[PDB]
């Protein structure tokens, strides 16, 4: 409650010092053998959503992943193992780009170098306009599947990328997923990100531990 | 002349309004309200019966009763409280 | 129950809308009522 | 006579706002007027001409559930509104380049008027002017 919120000597190395490498050793025998079954019962029961979530990808909604652990593994999953075979294998082989957010040396020209080539028939955002007016009379039929894991990525965060990326879900022949971890990433668009973003939202929360995402910050410095 | 009696046919209506006022005062800078301030509106209740010249303490003279006793707590708080126990006490 | 919880939580469509009265209440009515009709 | 008594050089219901925004704006300038000390003395049951102070995201999220007509909770509406109106510019940040709002260090204040929000209140049915 908000009452909660108004009704509000010692040092770390009082505390046994632990190295890196001894840090890696429990983390990962833990992270397999604890809460192993149960977390996978659920992967297993949460794989039913895949039609639901192939149908309301060709509709044209934005799928969003949120909720407590790692992302990483279910998103590949679905978009390699379900997502890209079901379309070429129904439309009658799509391309996948995957983003990495947690990574904080992306950049946002880099990424949009790809687009230009798998979409663009041979200032970013003057050359998403006329992908715009291309693909408005092109078929709409799915080309690339775009995947942008950590959507709250440092170097995603900033609101020079967040645009680059909402007006590409303008364009019907894109589908995106996206996954985030902050509590308060929706404060990061307003009504004319969300529009274009046109989001559809799952709360796919898994406990699932993040040793991917962990290797880019030290816990040395903690 | 008038000595007007008492029948306990409000007895739920009286009690949990005075529950209902001893709740709202547990961590609220307010009135000392305990038992002899639910005996004011048992004898505010005669006064209203007396002013009939009625034997009888009725329905009706309890209802004055009630709203003049809960009224005096609800208008003695802080602003920023008043308003809500404005609208929690509506039943009365 | 588990499974009806965890498709609520999910909001996936599986779960079915409680909108008509369930299999089990109305079968359970239906049968109390055919018991004592012959 | 009308021309002169006015200056017309003005380039002309001022803030089209929903009811969560209008909420999420009163709020704010509580926090960016009133000291970290009376939070708990007026809001718990237990300077009009200053320029107004920063505050914390977790201040005004607290204040707004805390006088919203049971909880309010904070769903994706709320967070959608309160970024608008950055968006809108009634609320600034303590930055200028590269803006990152889930970054800790960033504070926030009131950019908008006390002429302007005593007009919101009347609107609202919510007495500001007895909290001062």
């Amino acid at each position: 409650t908000f009452e909660g919120y108004f009704d509000q000597r010692h040092t770390m190395s009082m505390a046994p010092d632990v190295t890196r490498e001894e840090f890696s050793l429990v983390s990962n025998f833990f992270n397999e053998n604890f809460q192993k079954r149960p977390r996978q019962k659920l992967f297993e029961i949460q794989k039913k959503m895949f039609p639901q979530y192939w149908f309301e990808l060709t509709q044209g909604f934005s799928l969003l992943f949120y909720g407590v652990g790692s992302k990483r593994n279910f998103l590949e999953e679905f978009a390699i193992d379900y997502l890209s075979p079901k379309i070429a294998y129904s439309q009658l082989s799509i391309p996948c780009l995957i983003l990495n957010g947690y990574n904080p040396s992306c950049n946002y020209r880099d990424v949009f170098k790809e687009i230009t080539d798998l979409l663009v028939p041979a200032h970013v955002i003057l050359q998403i306009q006329k992908m715009i007016d291309f693909y408005k009379n092109q078929p709409l039929d799915i080309k690339l599947i775009l995947v942008v894991h950590n959507l709250d990525g440092p170097s995603i965060r900033k609101n020079t990328f967040q645009t680059m990326l909402s007006f590409l879900s303008v364009i019907r022949q894109i589908a995106i997923v996206a996954s985030t971890d902050h509590i308060y990433a929706p404060l990061l668009w307003d009504n004319m990100k969300a529009q274009n973003y046109n989001f559809v939202f799952h709360d796919i929360s898994n406990f699932e531990p993040s040793t991917v995402e962990s290797t880019f910050q030290d816990v040395m410095k903690m | 002349k008038i000595y007007p009696k008492l029948h306990q046919m409000d007895m739920d209506k009286v009690s949990r309004v005075y529950a209902d006022l001893r709740r709202e005062s547990i961590s609220t800078g307010s009135f000392p309200i305990t038992v002899r301030h639910l005996e004011s509106i048992l004898r505010i209740a005669e006064s209203f019966a007396k002013m009939r010249l009625s034997e009888f303490v009725s329905s009706y003279d309890l209802d004055r009763a009630i709203k003049v006793v809960v009224d005096s707590f609800v208008d003695a708080q802080k602003v920023s409280v008043r308003r809500q126990l404005r609208r929690s006490f509506a039943i009365y | 129950r588990y499974d009806e919880i965890i498709f609520r939580k999910l909001g996936s469509m599986l779960q079915t809308t409680n909108i008509l009265v369930t299999d089990d209440q109305y079968n359970i009515w239906k049968k109390r009522i055919e018991m004592d009709l012959a | 006579i009308k021309l002169f008594l006015s200056t017309d050089d003005n380039l002309s219901q001022t803030y089209d706002l929903s009811i969560i925004s209008k909420y999420l704006l009163i709020a704010s300038y509580i926090c960016s007027y009133l000291e970290p000390r009376y939070d708990a003395s007026i809001f718990s049951r237990k300077p009009r001409y200053l320029q107004p102070s920063l505050f914390a995201i977790e201040r005004l999220l607290a204040i707004f559930q805390a006088i919203f007509p049971s909880l309010m909770k904070a769903n994706i509406e709320v967070f959608q509104n309160l970024s608008e109106l950055h968006t809108l510019k009634l609320i600034a940040t303590t930055m200028n380049k590269n803006i990152d709002y889930l970054s800790p260090k960033v504070r926030w204040k009131v950019n908008v008027p006390w002429e302007i929000i005593k007009e919101i209140s009347e609107s609202v049915h919510f007495n500001i002017s007895d909290y001062f």
